[PDB]
């Protein structure tokens, strides 16, 4: 029920076999218990479940005590602060429970406890999110873990000396020479679209970005052996292998040392999109 | 059966509908919230307490 | 009288008692099938069964709120 | 008309799921850790593509029944306009009755995506030749979706729910071939009048 | 006449959300990176046109309810000057009453926009046949539109709400047979004088 | 049209070992485990299966001089022009046989032991490394399904042919070790596509 | 020395007494000021910073009408097409070589060209010389003249 | 506003200089402090043991880290592995960190062993001890430093 005043049910009845008796009462039976909003008093021979009764004294504890299979709650109601707990003391002392008038609320923390005051309860700090359809109540150790995830997320978005000018000693070996091994290198798949196209992606942040990652690609793993490029297509023998990742180290090395410019001119020609 | 009829009990004998729901209550302020790591979140120190049929999350003040 | 059963038909997956419940069914688990097994009556389940359920049996006593 | 059939898709993971990760700019800002990420919402829930799977479904089904349904899935096709899936999902003129939802999850990325470890094992070594990461959506995890029907013909619930058993038996999104994505469907449906908010 | 209702939408995205870009200009220069760009002011928030989502709304469940609107939505045909649509949105005599804004985004293009890869798969070979490129809305935006009806003739309040109920559950914008545009509306009207700025 | 359906059951005859892919599954469970089993999250056991029929057919086939690529070298495109790439896939035009992951028809408490390992040094006969690991028993049944999609004649052979290797050799890891020998039982049947449509 | 905020400070909870609020941005330095600028500033600085690297045969004449009729009656000649091509023309002869190429360029991972597929039942061959018909058609249509460019590309794109 | 943070780590994108951070602006008394993740910890104890209530590290340089590392890692003391989960409980917390590191160079009293991976190459049992007890001192002289510091320096050894 909700105790607005006046109070309402869920049909919104604000106060469904429905029958009225003498308060000298609202019987609202429903599928989900048989309410009843006794009113003011100053009774169903049937199943009671729930007692809306208006606190406002031994004559109350009368009318209960005439209720055919006694009630499982008895919210107390129009009366004040202290009314309403004196009879609620009272129904307690009789074993009959009182009530004293969206998003869930799904608490993901500890189950330690204590028994401080006849309130058995327990410390927490700690945080409250709100997802869409929910509040969770969750401990620090999550604030820990998204504070770990923010910051291997944050210091992996500046690599430093990025997009900036500075520097070197870079190989060298003619434009003709580049074109022929970038086209040896796409024939064969080594160099392929999205190679270039994340060369080309760290080459505008710098020359330095693209020594790192032609450096992460050529890095032969002295665990495993194995280096990042993309495998040959063909019947390579091992030291050919070899020869032809070192000829792709080499020509892109050697392609950062040329312009931007350039390095866009002859790599548009081998994949249109950067 | 029929004596804990008559100690005024409902009694549901082998040959044959109150919807309980313990609730948790959240009980503190909500307005000021912030958002870290896309969570709606909100730091609190407080109490969780454990009534009967209701969990209830409470503040200092209640302490 | 009925767990080594559900252990059979693997239909339970803990099955916690006191800790003289688990030492008593010990003793009637087996005595059962001991009767069983001397009056002729096709076993209701085996040995083997009363010992994998004592293999997935927790114990614990009065008091103490377990939380599953 | 005045009737529009709304059916509120209840789907629940039975094995991982996989549905890749289409934003560039995420996709990018989570190749960083995860090889393949999944695709996600910027509230942090999971997006699954709903509609295709659908469309590929009753056309596959509805090629092999024997009806004239065409096919929508080979290279820039046209779609007819004179079958039950252009009726359904669409047309080049005309536009579908069905407006499928995408599968949205009801949990957040943390209860229910999870970073796996996938190999590429040698055969005359047993060994590992390549180890990537994936991101998946745990099993037991649920996703939602509403598909809105707004001319309701009546073999149109029939063949909205004979398309979700075919993606319970083939899958919904992902690696389906290596398990992923093996799902099961609940329809609750309903014929709500198209004025329910004018009154 | 002597007051103006000022109504107040806030819509957050429930899902992707697409409305295409109708600059020719802005398009033809965003079909080199994406193949459908979203449409975008020059002051790099997005716009969506809302009147005519609220007026299709209000036409499709007037038509369906029984009272008699005009359809300002086939091949010449012309509105009426009669109806209720035709009183608050407008006929081609008389002007409309209801002046909808663009519902204009609170963040710029660099953080609700991403490119996003969509793609066609056979069928048969379950395999991609077409992939193309996208622009997208992210879900969590906020956008912001002022409708202001003139002579507030009451129900046009409760007209309008049950228009974006309507739009609420099919959506705003392109691609809304996929799941895309799914919204959510947040209304706060008011009542204010035509004389209100007068000092 | 028509589809092949073949329900794979199997019995493990052995103790059973597949690694947990998920890394928040194998950090909390290695706190207690130094080897967690691959579980799902409804408490069952999920053994990957596409790529033990692909790697059985290929080692086969390679034998009987058939023209099968290799899918397990270090980044090998698959050819496209091979059985193997026809019922498991290749880089343009997946597999026709969608293979299910071998779930359990048991849960995680029934089928999955924790057990103890050691490394028992050569010359003091004295354990030098424990670990434990869990391993799923003997007895456990798994059920997947095989879903071919436009069937051919030796699919269903050669899918046996690799159940048969399997068998032989192992699901899983630990292989060398003796974990992982398992028996599989096979109905297929030959369903109509348009078999949920009424 | 001097520190300026510029994280809005509005959605701020409260703990300990204290108002706090977690924050997730970049501390900027300059020459007199120490600034705190959010992830917002990064993107607009990382895509500035990315745009200034940015910003650095012979057929008849009727034999061409009834070809660009086939083309348009199967839809793999269509407005769209056409408005490209004539787009291409009006910025010269070799762009508009360049267009026909690029379109006709028969991708060699997935064997696939950028033209619109035919309407009916055709096989693989066939498709491949329509689409060697439309390269050919166009690219003879480039060393015809502007007002006859103009004189048989309408009656199939009337628009341009 | 106050600025309690560090100000070093700070690199170099296009003319800007820049360092990412992640932390808490607290309010008091318009100082305004840009505090850190260290001080909302020591806060958060002091709520926590508030509501609970009413109910030496060896300093070594930082190349002597970096070369120590080094050859801990090329020894295979130091893997990849041990320096992902030293990182963990790094981020756990200092007495975390140490905790950890105490944990893996324990020699038990009944097996006579340590939970660092052995050294690779031949060695004598004497300098085996003496190369763990150089991976106990230089982690241990790490968590003296912060953690931006601790990052560049194990990121050019497992990334
Ligand atoms: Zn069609
Ligand atoms: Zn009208
Ligand atoms: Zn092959």
């Amino acid at each position: 029920i909700k105790f607005i005043g006046a109070f309402l049910l869920e049909a919104k009845i604000l106060i469904t076999k429905i029958t009225f008796y003498n308060n000298s009462s609202v019987f609202i039976e429903t599928h989900n218990g048989n309410y009843l909003f006794s009113g003011d008093i100053g009774m169903p021979d049937g199943n009671v479940d729930y007692l809306i009764l208006e606190s406002t004294q031994d004559e109350l504890i009368d009318y209960i005590e005439r209720l055919k299979y006694t009630p499982y709650k008895v919210f107390l109601v129009h009366g004040e602060k202290e009314q309403r707990e004196i009879l609620a003391k009272r129904i307690i002392s009789k074993k009959i429970r009182v009530e004293l008038p969206k998003k869930v609320v799904l608490n993901i923390n500890t189950d330690n406890m204590c028994n401080f005051a006849s309130y058995r309860l327990m410390p927490f700090s700690g945080f409250i999110v709100e997802k869409d359809d929910r509040i969770e109540i969750n401990d620090k150790n999550w604030f820990d873990m998204i504070w770990n995830e923010e910051y291997n997320k944050m210091r992996s978005q500046i690599v430093a000396e990025d997009f900036s000018t500075d520097q070197m000693a870079l190989p060298d070996m003619s434009h003709d020479k580049i074109i022929e091994n970038i086209e040896y290198l796409f024939n064969i798949k080594i160099l392929s679209k999205n190679r270039i196209k994340e060369f080309w992606e760290e080459f505008c942040k710098g020359q330095k970005a693209a020594i790192k990652y032609i450096t992460q690609v050529h890095r032969k793993n002295p665990n495993t052996g194995r280096r990042n490029w993309n495998p040959p297509e063909g019947d390579f023998t091992d030291n050919e292998i070899e020869k032809l990742y070192e000829t792709a180290y080499n020509t892109l090395l050697s392609l950062i040392k040329y312009d931007k410019n350039k390095v866009y001119n002859i790599l548009i020609n081998f994949n249109p999109k950067l | 059966a029929k004596r804990i009829i008559s100690k005024k009990i409902r009694v549901e004998l082998p040959e044959n509908e109150i919807l309980i729901e313990k609730k948790v209550v959240l009980n503190i302020n909500t307005d000021n919230m912030c958002n870290f790591a896309s969570y709606r979140l909100m730091p609190f120190s407080g109490f969780i307490v454990e009534k009967d049929d209701r969990i209830e999350i409470n503040d200092k003040n209640w302490f | 009288g009925l767990v080594p059963l559900l252990v059979k038909k693997r239909k339970v997956n803990k099955i916690i008692s006191t800790p003289a419940t688990k030492e008593l069914c010990r003793l009637l688990f087996n005595d059962f099938q001991r009767i069983q097994e001397e009056n002729n009556d096709i076993p209701l389940y085996s040995y083997d069964d009363i010992e994998s359920s004592f293999e997935i049996w927790d114990e614990i006593d009065d008091r103490n709120t377990i939380e599953l | 008309a005045k009737t529009m059939k709304k059916i509120y898709v209840t789907m629940k993971t039975l094995s991982p799921l996989y549905t890749g990760e289409v934003r560039r700019e995420d996709k990018e800002a989570a190749q960083k850790r995860v090889n393949f990420p999944v695709r996600k919402t910027a509230t942090n829930k999971v997006l699954i593509p709903f509609k295709g799977a659908l469309r590929s479904a009753l056309e596959i089904m509805l090629k092999a029944k024997g009806e004239n349904v065409c096919d929508t899935g080979e290279s820039r096709a046209r779609p007819c306009g004179r079958c039950v899936t252009c009726s359904l999902f669409g047309s080049m003129g005309r536009a579908g009755r069905a407006s499928v939802d995408f599968l949205i999850s009801n949990d957040t990325k943390e209860q229910i995506v999870r970073e796996s470890t996938h190999l590429r094992i040698e055969r005359q070594t047993k060994s590992a030749s390549d180890t990537f990461k994936g991101e998946e959506v745990i099993e037991g995890a649920t996703f939602t979706a509403t598909i809105t029907i707004s001319n309701p013909q009546e073999k149109d619930l029939s063949l909205i729910q004979s398309a979700l058993k075919f993606i319970e038996e083939n899958g919904i999104g992902g690696w389906l071939n290596k398990g992923y994505g093996r799902v099961s469907f609940e329809v609750k449906s309903e014929d709500v009048a198209t004025d329910r908010f004018l009154k």
